[PDB]
C-alpha cells in the first residue's frame, strides 16, 4: 500500500514487471500494461493464475473467481476481469485521478538506459520520476553487474600480480578502477568476504585494498548492494529570505575567507548551489563557511570516501577537532576524528552512510559525481535549513557502463548539475590559483565562458604536439604505443620532464607508458581532485571517451607549472592556446 | 437474465475487496510485531555484562 | 560440585552397580537411547531415584552461545530433565545470519535471554528455587 508515483492518490498496485515494482494508480496502471509488455501487477496479493499448474501471468487474461485470480480456462462460472473499464482491480479504486500521458514513465520503465535520451528523460521528467528512473538506473546497474562471470585464482606467480580463470558462459568485466571486486576465501560450507580488489592487464595486475598471502581457490566478483526506495526529492523547494534566518554571524574574519564573505551571506539567505574550477579553493570556500557561522552545526557529506577525507583535511587546519566527528560504517578512511558522533557539531561522512538526523547547513562536495540517487537520499537522511552544493558541472561526472549510444552533457548528471547550466551558479569561484596563464585561458573559453581568471602568469613551460601515432586496442581499452615514443624522446631531450605524472584517458596506455617512461601514472578519471607540479598528457584516441570536454578540462588542469599535452583530435589541439612542438 | 447476470456480481467484487483489504491489514501487522521482537532481543542483549 | 557440571552420566551407572548390581534388564542413563514406551518408564523411574543426589543447580536449559550477523546471542540448546536425562537439539545453527519469524518466535519465547540479562533474586517467602527478577 503506497502512493501513485504519477497522482500521489493512495494505492496497493505496482508493476512487478519493473525491477524497481513502483506504486501505480489504476487508471495509470492500466496504461502502463495496455501500451508495454509490461504485464506482471503486483497487489497485496499477485495477480497470477491460482489454478494447479497454470502458468498465466497477464493482467488482461484473468479473472476473479471465489476469492482468488484465475485464468479464463479454469475460471468458476461467476467471474469479472480485473483489467476492465479502463482501470485495473485494485485498492481504493473509488479514489482514483488518472494522467492524460505515461509515456514518460513508459519510456523510463521499459528502457535498458543505453541511450542517451534515457539520461535525458530521467534528469528532465518531473521530481518523482526523476527519483523512479534513478533507483531504475541504479538496480539495472547492480543487475548488469551479476551478469559478470567470477574471476578465481588459477596461479600466484608473484606479489601484486596474479592469474584468473574466468567463469564460462559469461562476460568479463572492462579491467580498470571503474571495476572495484572482492575476493572470497574458500570455506567448509560457507563464503568470507577478505577486502575489496580491482585488476589490470598484466597474468593480472592487482590492487586491494588490504594485502595478503592469497592463494588458489579465491575468487572475485563485483560486489552488489540492495537499492534502497527513495522518497525525499533531488532537490528541496527553493526559498529566498531578505534576511538572514537562523544564522548568527561572526564579527571576526580573517582575510584568507574575506573574498568569500559575500558568497557566505547568500547562503544563509536562502535554501544554494556553488561551481568551482579545478584549484580554486573549493575547500577553501567550504571550511571557512564553519568559520563565518561558528555557531552552526555542519554535516559535510561526498558520494566517495576520498572525496570526505578531502573535506577533513582542511578542517584540521582551521576546525576545532574536538567538535567534529567521521562518520564511517561497519577502506582506510580519515582517523582522527572521533568515529561515528551523529551529534557532534561537525559531521563528517559519506552519503551512502549519512545518519538521520538535522542540521542548519548540509555542504555536499563535489556535485559533479553525484547523481539524483546521490541527491535525494541526502534530503531523506538530512533536514536542514540552508543546503549548498558545490562542485563544478564542466568535470568528470560518476561513470555512466551502460551508456553506449549518445554523450551525456553536464546538464543531465543529475538534478544539482541541470540548474548551474540553465539559470546560473547561486556562486562562483572566478579565480584559479592552481593552473597557470596558458591552462586557464584554455579551459576558460572552453566550458566556462571565458569567467574563469588566472592567479599565475604564463609559465612559458605548456606545449602542445599533434600526433596521430597508431592505436591499437586490448579487451577493454586502447593503446598509442608512438604517443609513448614521443614522451621517451622528449624526456630525453628534456630531462628536467621525469618528474612529470603521466595521463591518459585510457589505464592500459598508463600501464604500457609505466613500464617504458617509468613516469608515475593516472587516469584522468581518478586524477581529480589531484594536482602536480608537471603532466604529460597523451590523448591516444579521437573517441568521445577521450575528446570529452569535461575530461579534457580535467586532465589538462592538474598541472602547477607545466603540462605537455600530445594530441590526436584537431579540434582540441587548436583550442589549446599552447607553445605548438613539431614531430622529431 | 442480464440485470440478474450483474447485481449478483457486485456483493462478490465487494466481498473480494474487504477480503484483500482485510489480508493487507494482516500483513502490516505481521510487519509491527516482527519489528518489535527483534528490537526487544536487541535491546535485552545490551544489558549481558 | 562443581558449578558448570551438567553430565553426570558416570555417577548415575555408579550409583546403578552399587544398589541395584542383579536388576537383570538394562539401564540407559540418558532416556534418548531408550527402545520404546516401557523403557522410557523403566529408565526414568530409575533417574528419578537417582537425580536426588545431584545439585539443583545443575537441572534446566543447557544454554550456549552463539553468533548472528556478529552479534552473540545467548540461546538454549538443550535439557536436563531429572526424570528424562541430557537431551541435546539437533538443529542447533551457529553462526547464522538472518532470524526469520519462525526464528524470532522461537528465541523470544525461551527462557534463555531473559534470564540471563535480569538481575539475581533471592526470596525469602517460598522455599521454590528461584533464578532471577
Ligand atoms: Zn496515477
Ligand atoms: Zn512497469
Ligand atoms: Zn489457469
Ligand atoms: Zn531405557
Amino acid at each position: 500500500v503506497g502512493a501513485c508515483v504519477l497522482c500521489n492518490s493512495q494505492t496497493s498496485l505496482r508493476c512487478g514487471a519493473c525491477i524497481r515494482r513502483p506504486f501505480l494508480c489504476c487508471k495509470c496502471c492500466y496504461d502502463h500494461v495496455i501500451s508495454t509488455s509490461h504485464k506482471l501487477v503486483l497487489s497485496v496479493n499477485p495477480y497470477v493464475c491460482n489454478a494447479p499448474g497454470c502458468d498465466v501471468t497477464d493482467v488482461t487474461q484473468l479473472y476473479l473467481g471465489g476469492m482468488s485470480y484465475y485464468c479464463k480456462s479454469h475460471k468458476p462460472p461467476i467471474s469479472f476481469p480485473l483489467c476492465a473499464n479502463g482501470q485495473v482491480f485494485g485498492l481504493y479504486k473509488n479514489t482514483c485521478v488518472g494522467s492524460d500521458n505515461v509515456t514518460d514513465f513508459n519510456a523510463i520503465a521499459t528502457c535498458d538506459w543505453t541511450n542517451a535520451g534515457d539520461y535525458i528523460l530521467a534528469n528532465t521528467c518531473t521530481e518523482r520520476l526523476k527519483l523512479f528512473a534513478a533507483e531504475t538506473l541504479k538496480a539495472t546497474e547492480e543487475t548488469f553487474k551479476l551478469s559478470y562471470g567470477i574471476a578465481t585464482v588459477r596461479e600466484v606467480l608473484s606479489d601484486r600480480e596474479l592469474h584468473l580463470s574466468w567463469e564460462v558462459g559469461k562476460p568479463r568485466p572492462p579491467l580498470n578502477r571503474n571495476y572495484v571486486f572482492t575476493g572470497y576465501r574458500v570455506t567448509k560450507n560457507s563464503k568470507v568476504q577478505i577486502g575489496e580488489y580491482t585488476f589490470e592487464k598484466g597474468a593480472v595486475v592487482y590492487r586491494g585494498t588490504t594485502t595478503y598471502k592469497l592463494n588458489v581457490g579465491d575468487y572475485f566478483v563485483l560486489t552488489s548492494h540492495t537499492v534502497m526506495p527513495l522518497s525525499a526529492p533531488t532537490l528541496v523547494p527553493q526559498e529566498h529570505y531578505v534576511r538572514i534566518t537562523g544564522l548568527y554571524p561572526t564579527l571576526n574574519i580573517s582575510d584568507e575567507f574575506s573574498s568569500n564573505v559575500a558568497n557566505y551571506q547568500k547562503v544563509g539567505m536562502q535554501k544554494s548551489t556553488l561551481q568551482g574550477p579545478p584549484g580554486t579553493g573549493k575547500s577553501h570556500f567550504a571550511i571557512g563557511l564553519a568559520l563565518y557561522y561558528p555557531s552552526a552545526r555542519i554535516v559535510y557529506t561526498a558520494c566517495s570516501h576520498a572525496a570526505v577525507d578531502a573535506l577533513c583535511e582542511k578542517a584540521l587546519k582551521y576546525l576545532p577537532i574536538d567538535k567534529c566527528s567521521r562518520i564511517i560504517p561497519a577502506v582506510e578512511c580519515f582517523d582522527k576524528f572521533k568515529v561515528n558522533s551523529t551529534l557532534e557539531q561537525y559531521v563528517f561522512c559519506t552519503v551512502n552512510a549519512l545518519p538521520e538526523t538535522t542540521a542548519d547547513i548540509v555542504v555536499f562536495d563535489e556535485i559533479s559525481m553525484a547523481t539524483n540517487y546521490d541527491l535525494s537520499v541526502v534530503n531523506a537522511r538530512l533536514r536542514a535549513k540552508h543546503y549548498v552544493y558545490i562542485g563544478d558541472p564542466a568535470q568528470l561526472p560518476a561513470p555512466r557502463t551502460l551508456l553506449t549510444k549518445g554523450t551525456l552533457e553536464p546538464e543531465y548528471f543529475n538534478s544539482v548539475c541541470r540548474l548551474m547550466k540553465t539559470i546560473g551558479p547561486d556562486m562562483f569561484l572566478g579565480t584559479c590559483r592552481r593552473c597557470p596563464a596558458e591552462i586557464v585561458d584554455t579551459v576558460s573559453a572552453l566550458v566556462y565562458d571565458n569567467k574563469l581568471k588566472a592567479h599565475k602568469d604564463k609559465s612559458a613551460q605548456c606545449f602542445k604536439m599533434f600526433y596521430k601515432g597508431v592505436i591499437t586496442h586490448d579487451v577493454s581499452s586502447a593503446i598509442n604505443r608512438p604517443q609513448i615514443g614521443v614522451v621517451r624522446e622528449f624526456l630525453t631531450r628534456n630531462p628536467a620532464w621525469r618528474k612529470a605524472v603521466f595521463i591518459s584517458p585510457y589505464n592500459s596506455q598508463n600501464a604500457v607508458a609505466s613500464k617504458i617512461l617509468g613516469l608515475p601514472t593516472q587516469t584522468v578519471d581518478s586524477s581529480q581532485g589531484s594536482e602536480y607540479d608537471y603532466v604529460i598528457f597523451t590523448q591516444t584516441t579521437e573517441t568521445a571517451h577521450s575528446c570529452n570536454v569535461n575530461r579534457f578540462n580535467v586532465a589538462i588542469t592538474r598541472a602547477k607549472v607545466g603540462i605537455l599535452c600530445i594530441m590526436s583530435d584537431r579540434d582540441l589541439y587548436d583550442k589549446l592556446q599552447f607553445t605548438s612542438l613539431e614531430i622529431p | 437474465r442480464d440485470a440478474a447476470m450483474q447485481r449478483k456480481l457486485e456483493k462478490m467484487a465487494d466481498q473480494a475487496m474487504t477480503q484483500m483489504y482485510k489480508q493487507a491489514r494482516s500483513e502490516d501487522k505481521r510487519a509491527k510485531v516482527t519489528s518489535a521482537m527483534q528490537t526487544m532481543l536487541f535491546t535485552m542483549l545490551r544489558k549481558l555484562d | 560440585w562443581d558449578l558448570l557440571k551438567y553430565d553426570f552420566t558416570e555417577e548415575r551407572l555408579k550409583l546403578f552397580d552399587r544398589y541395584f548390581k542383579y536388576w537383570d534388564q538394562t539401564y540407559h542413563p540418558n532416556c534418548v537411547n531408550c527402545l520404546d514406551d516401557r523403557c522410557i518408564l523403566h529408565c526414568a523411574n530409575f533417574n528419578v531415584l537417582f537425580s536426588t543426589v545431584f545439585p539443583p543447580t545443575s537441572f534446566g536449559p543447557l544454554v550456549r552461545k552463539i553468533f548472528v550477523d556478529g552479534v552473540p546471542f545467548v540461546v538454549s540448546t538443550g535439557y536436563h530433565f531429572r526424570e528424562l536425562g541430557v537431551v541435546h537439539n539437533q538443529d542447533v545453527n551457529l553462526h547464522s545470519s538472518r532470524l526469520s519469524f519462525k526464528e524470532l518466535l522461537v528465541y523470544a519465547a525461551d527462557p534463555a535471554m531473559h534470564a540471563a540479562s535480569g538481575n539475581l533474586l533471592l526470596d525469602k517467602r517460598t522455599t521454590c528455587f528461584s533464578v532471577a527478577a
